[PDB]
RNA sequence: ACGGAGGGGUACACCAGACGUGGAGUCUGCGGCUCAAUCUGACCAACGCGCGCACCUCACCAGGCCCGCGCGGUGGUGCAUGGCCGCUCCCAGCCCGUGGCGCGAGCCGUGCUCCAUUGCGACAACGAGCGAGACCCCGGCCGCGGGCCGCGGGACGGCCCGCAGCGGGAGGACGGCGGGGCGAUAGCAGGUCUGUGAUGCCCUCCGCCCUGGGCCGCACGCGCGCUACACUGGCGGGGCCAGCCGGCGCCCGCGAGGACGCGAGCCCCCGCCGUGGCCGGGACCGCGGGCUGGAACGCCCCCGCGCACCAGGAAUGUCUUGUAGGCGCCCGCCCCCACCGCG
C-alpha cells in the first residue's frame, strides 16, 4: 500500500493541506522547549526565556503547493 | 468588582438605542441579538461580545422603570 | 524522528535569511521562504540582474531554483526604511521625517524612528521622532506592529537606528477593540 | 613541522557566532545562548 | 482463584509448600547476600528465598497472556538508597538471585520460554490456580 | 608559489563561462569538500586573490561566501587557456 | 449495556454496568483498607454486575475516583422516573462530590523558588 | 524632592498561624592568606550569578615549535559607544489639536465608586491617543468530525431578595473564571567591549599550536543550600499506584559492571529493636574490585573504621487550595560526575 506523512509548525497551514487532501481521495504534538536567561551576562534578577517549537503530523493511508509544509512517503 | 469599561457601555448604548424593537430584558435573546452582523456590529470576540450583551439586558431592565 | 529533518529546514531558512541581509543589502532585502525559495525584494529588476547573470551565479552558492516577488507597498514595510535611513545617515531630523511621511503615505496609523549614539561632544544621547498613533503591547503587538533595527558603522562610534509601523487596516484579521455598529 | 593538531578533542562551537562557551546541543542546535536569543525568531521557536 | 485470595495470604501459604516435593529448594550463595544494593543487611527471615520465589511466580502468573524478563523483576523489588548526605535514589534490586530463581522454574514445566523471556505455563498455572 | 596542480584544482571549482560558484567553511576531513586538497592551500590563494580582486565575498555563519567578478574570469583565462 | 466515569486528580475509573470488580480484584479486597468503607459509600447509603478499570493517579485519587464511578454507574440504569431525581438529592446530601467531580489540580512552578508559591530566601549580608 | 506635617487609599507588609534560616557536619560562591600562577567581572538591584574547569575550555604560570619532545589578538577603556538585560515599577501613570489664564517659568484639560486616570457625575474647557483592559497560551464541563487531536458551544455580576456599584441566596463543571505571556512616557555615568565578522580611539605585533601546572591550593569571617538530632522513628520481608514522556531480552558477576541479541518514593501489611549518642546520625580514614578516557587527580561498588550533633543566642526570611510541608522523578551543561537550576 502507500502512505504519506505530512509534518508542518504552523496549525492553520497543516490543516489547510490536510483538508484540500481529503478533497482528493500515534501521532500526537511534540513540543521542542528551550529556557535559557534573559541577559547576555549574568547580572541583575535572574529570570528566564521560555522558548517553545510544537510541531504536527499526519499520516494518510493509501492503497495545493505550501511553502512550509514537508511530506515524504514511504 | 467587574467594573464595565468604556468600550462596553458606549457601544451597548448605540445597541439599544438602534435595536429597542429587538432586544426584551431577558439574556439569552440578547446574547443572540449581539451576534448578528445585520443588526450590524462587529464583535471580534465571543467574551467581548458576552459583557456587551450583559450590559445591553441592564440597559433594557432601566427604560422600563 | 522524522522532525530532524524539518528542523535542519528551519535553520537553514535563517541562514538563507542572513546571506540575503549581508548581500543583497545593495537591492534592499526583506524577507524570504523555503519550500525553492521565494525571495520578496522591493525591485526584482536587479536582483535578476542583466541576461540573469547575477541570479543564477547565486543558484550555485547554495548547492555548496528560485523565483521573486516584488514588494508593492513600499513604505508600510519597516525593514527596507531602516536601510534607507541606513543610507542617508544627512540632518537626522530630515532623514527620520522623510522615513515618516512615506510611511505615512503609504497609509499607515503610525510609526516611529529612534536614533542613539554618537551625536555631539562625546556623550551618547537619543532622539525619537513620531508621527501618528502607536501600540506596544498584548498578542497585536506581534500582528499589527513592525519593527526593525540597524547598525550604522559611523566614522566615530557605532549608531543604532530603529523605525516602527503600525497598519491595523489592512488584508487580514480586525484589532480585537474596534468595534462598528448601524 | 608535523605536530600541528595532534591533540584529539571535540572543539563544539555555535553554528552561527563561534565561541565555544555555553552550546546549545539538544535537539541537535549547536548554537550558543546569547545567540539563541535573537535568531530564535526565524529558526522557529515562539514565547508562549 | 489467584486474584480472589488476599495476595499476602497465598505468597506465605505457597512459600511453606514450596518446602515440600523437591522444588526449586534454595542453594548455597543464599548467605552473605543483600537483595539489592540498596539494603544495608541481609535479610533475617531465613525462609526468605522461600518467600521471595513464592511472590515472583505470583507475580508470574498475573501477567499470563505476555512475558515478564529477569532484569524487569529486579525493577519490580527497588528500595531507596540511604545515608550518604545526598538526597536518596532507587535502585534496581539484585538479578543473580531472580535469575536463579527463575531458571529453576523452568524446570519441573512450571514456565515456558517465549521470544524475549519466561511465561506461565499450563503447568504451573493449573498448579497456581488450584 | 607551493604547488602547480592544486594551484589549479582551486580553478577547478571556477568556471570561467559557467555560473558555478565557490562557499568555504574557513577550517584553520582536513581536505575541502570540493576536491581533497588541504585547506590551508586554499586559504592562501583566497588571500591573494581577494587583495587583487578577482573576487567579492561577503560572509555569515564562519563561512565564507565569494563570488566571481568581471576582472577575475579574465584574469583566470590566461592561467586556463580557454576562449 | 451502562457506560460511566469517574474522576480525581489525574485517575479515570472507566465503568462498564450490566444487570464487583475493581481491575479485576473484588471489592472487599481493595488494598487501602482503612479507607475501604470509602470506595463501598453508595451500596451501604442506599444486585448487578459492573467492571471497573481506574488508571492513573495515587492511591487516594484512585479510590476517590471509583467511589465517583460506582455512584454514577446505578444512576444510569434508572431514568425518565422521579427515582432518578431523587437518589441523586439523598447522593449529594451525604456528599455532592459522589455526583459531581472535584476539579482541583497541581499548579505550575515558577522560576525563583522550589514551588508555585514558595520563593527563596532573600539575604542582605 | 523631602518632612519625627494633616487627610484619603493599599500589599503576606503586619495581624492569627504555619514552615524555616541563624547553632552541628557538609556541597557550593565570596573576602582574605598563600602561591611560579592560584586568570578575571559584579559589593534592596554582587555572593548554586556570568549553563557540569583531569586535556580541551583558557583569559593565568614554566618551557618550546611556526608565519621537555596590513592581518589578526577575549589586551585596555561599559565614564567613548550600539544591542540586550536589570532597576525606579508591574507603579497607574503619560500626553496631543483648538480654545482660555499669566510679562514669564507654568496652569487648566488631567465627590461617589472599582484590582486599577476602572467608571458614574460635575466642571473654561471641548475633542483624541498611549498605558489599563481587551488580546495570546494552558487547564476544568458539553457537542459535530476524524482516529486520544482539532473544530466549536459554555459565564454574562445573567437569576431572586436588600440598599456606577457594595451585600446575601440559587442553579451550574466552574461565580465574579484560575495560573502564565506581553508590557506606556521619562530615566540610571548600575551590568556587559571576555558571546559574535557589532564597534571608535589607545597598545601589541598579547597571533596560532604542543607538553606539563594553576583556576580545586587554607589559621579565618560571611551568602544560597544538603543531611540530621529519632519511637508521629530506624530496620527485614511482602503489596500496590504517577506525570513532565519512555527500549529491554539472554547469559556471567555479592555488587558495581561486562560479553553477546531483538523491539517511583512516601503509603499499606506482617515482624524486629526498646529511650541506652542504641540497631539515631554517617563525616573522616584503611585494604580491595570496576567504569570513563591518550591520560584519574573523576565517579561507582564491598568489607572495616563509627565525627560533630539532645532542636539551636542576639537577630532574621517565605507563605492563604490541591496552596505550605513531606516524597520522589526527569531535562540542561555533560568523557565521568548534582548536594544546582528549569520543570
Ligand atoms: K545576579
Ligand atoms: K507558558
Ligand atoms: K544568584
Ligand atoms: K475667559
Ligand atoms: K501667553
Ligand atoms: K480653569
Ligand atoms: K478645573
Ligand atoms: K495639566
Ligand atoms: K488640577
Ligand atoms: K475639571
Ligand atoms: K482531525
Ligand atoms: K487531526
Ligand atoms: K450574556
Ligand atoms: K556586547
Ligand atoms: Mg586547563
Amino acid at each position: 500500500k502507500y502512505t504519506i506523512i505530512v509534518v508542518g509548525k504552523d496549525l492553520k497551514l497543516v490543516e489547510r493541506y490536510v483538508k484540500s487532501i481529503v478533497k482528493e481521495g500515534r501521532a500526537p504534538v511534540r513540543r521542542l522547549t528551550i529556557t535559557t536567561r534573559k541577559s547576555p551576562c549574568g547580572e541583575g534578577t535572574n529570570t528566564w526565556h521560555r522558548f517553545e517549537l510544537r510541531m504536527y503530523k499526519r499520516t494518510f493511508w493509501v492503497t495545493v503547493v505550501i511553502p512550509g509544509i514537508q511530506v515524504t512517503v514511504e | 468588582g467587574k467594573v464595565r469599561t468604556k468600550t462596553i457601555k458606549r457601544a451597548a448604548r448605540k445597541i439599544v438605542e438602534n435595536n429597542y424593537e429587538s432586544l426584551k430584558p431577558k439574556d439569552f435573546q440578547n446574547n443572540k441579538a449581539i451576534c448578528s452582523k445585520r443588526n450590524v456590529a462587529i464583535i471580534p470576540s465571543k467574551r467581548l461580545r458576552n459583557k456587551v450583551a450583559g450590559y445591553v439586558t441592564t440597559l433594557m431592565n432601566r427604560v422600563v422603570k | 524522528v522524522y522532525y530532524s529533518k524539518y528542523l535542519n529546514d528551519c535553520i537553514m531558512e535563517a541562514e538563507l535569511h542572513e546571506f540575503f541581509s549581508r548581500e543583497l543589502v545593495d537591492a534592499g532585502y526583506a524577507s524570504c521562504s523555503l519550500c525553492c525559495v521565494i525571495i520578496q525584494c522591493a525591485e526584482p529588476e536587479v536582483v535578476m540582474g542583466d541576461n540573469h547573470y547575477r541570479l543564477h551565479k547565486i543558484e550555485y552558492l547554495l548547492a555548496g531554483n528560485i523565483w521573486v516577488d516584488k514588494i508593492i507597498k513600499r513604505g508600510l514595510s519597516a525593514e527596507i526604511m531602516v536601510d534607507n535611513l541606513r543610507a542617508k545617515l544627512m540632518p537626522i531630523r530630515r532623514a527620520a521625517y522623510s522615513i515618516i511621511r512615506t510611511a505615512m503615505r503609504a497609509g499607515a496609523a503610525g510609526c516611529e524612528v529612534i536614533v542613539a549614539g554618537k551625536l555631539r561632544a562625546q556623550r551618547a544621547r537619543a532622539n525619537k521622532f513620531k508621527e501618528g498613533c502607536l501600540i506596544s503591547t498584548g498578542h497585536p503587538k506581534r500582528i499589527f506592529l513592525a519593527e526593525a533595527t540597524r547598525h550604522i558603522k559611523m566614522r566615530q562610534g557605532v549608531i543604532g537606528v530603529k523605525v516602527r509601523i503600525y497598519n491595523p487596516n489592512i488584508r487580514g484579521a480586525v484589532m480585537p477593540d474596534k468595534i462598528e455598529i448601524g | 613541522e608535523t605536530e600541528f593538531c595532534t591533540h584529539i578533542a571535540h572543539k563544539r562551537e555555535c553554528r552561527i557566532c563561534g565561541n565555544y562557551n555555553s552550546v546549545y546541543r539538544k535537539y541537535g542546535l549547536f548554537i550558543c545562548r546569547r545567540c539563541f536569543k535573537e535568531n530564535a525568531g526565524k529558526i522557529g521557536f515562539v514565547k508562549l | 482463584s489467584v486474584t480472589r485470595v488476599p495476595a499476602d495470604v497465598f505468597i506465605n501459604s505457597f512459600a511453606a509448600h514450596l518446602k515440600n516435593r523437591g522444588i526449586i529448594k534454595c542453594p548455597a550463595f543464599t548467605d552473605y547476600v543483600k537483595t539489592g544494593v540498596s539494603r544495608q543487611y541481609a535479610p533475617r527471615d531465613a525462609d526468605w528465598f522461600y518467600i521471595k520465589a513464592a511472590s515472583v511466580i505470583r507475580h508470574f502468573y498475573i501477567s499470563g497472556s505476555h512475558s515478564i524478563g529477569v532484569a524487569g523483576l529486579a525493577r519490580k523489588y527497588s528500595s531507596l538508597q540511604k545515608g550518604k548526605t545526598t538526597p536518596h535514589h532507587t535502585k534496581r534490586a539484585s538479578c543473580k538471585v531472580i535469575r536463579s530463581i527463575v531458571s529453576q522454574f523452568l524446570g519441573q514445566k512450571l514456565l515456558i520460554a517465549g521470544e524475549r523471556g519466561r511465561h506461565i505455563s499450563p503447568n504451573g498455572r493449573k498448579m497456581v490456580e488450584d | 608559489m607551493v604547488h602547480i596542480p592544486k594551484a589549479v584544482y582551486k580553478a577547478v571549482y571556477a568556471h570561467l563561462y559557467e555560473n558555478a560558484s565557490l562557499a568555504l567553511k574557513e577550517y584553520w576531513d582536513e581536505n575541502g569538500k570540493l576536491c581533497n586538497p588541504t585547506y590551508l592551500h586554499v586559504n592562501c590563494i583566497m588571500q591573494s586573490l581577494e587583495s587583487r580582486g578577482v573576487v567579492k565575498d561577503t560572509f555569515a555563519w564562519r563561512h565564507h561566501y565569494y563570488l566571481l567578478t568581471e576582472k577575475g574570469e579574465q584574469f583566470i583565462r590566461k592561467e586556463l587557456d580557454l576562449t | 449495556t451502562v457506560h460511566t466515569l469517574g474522576k480525581k486528580k489525574n485517575s479515570v475509573a472507566v465503568a462498564f454496568v450490566k444487570a464487583i470488580l475493581v481491575n479485576n480484584v473484588p471489592l472487599a479486597l481493595v488494598r487501602p483498607e482503612i479507607l475501604r468503607t470509602k470506595v463501598s459509600e453508595p451500596i451501604m447509603i442506599l444486585g448487578l454486575d459492573m467492571n471497573i478499570k481506574v488508571a492513573g493517579g495515587g492511591h487516594v485519587s484512585q479510590i476517590y475516583a471509583v467511589r465517583q464511578a460506582i455512584s454514577r454507574g446505578v444512576l444510569a440504569s434508572v431514568k425518565d422516573e422521579a427515582a432518578r431525581s431523587e437518589l441523586r438529592a439523598k447522593l449529594v446530601s451525604y456528599d455532592r462530590q459522589l455526583v459531581v467531580s472535584d476539579p482541583r489540580r497541581c499548579e505550575a512552578k515558577k522560576f525563583g523558588g522550589r514551588g508555585a508559591r514558595a520563593r527563596r530566601q532573600k539575604s542582605y549580608r
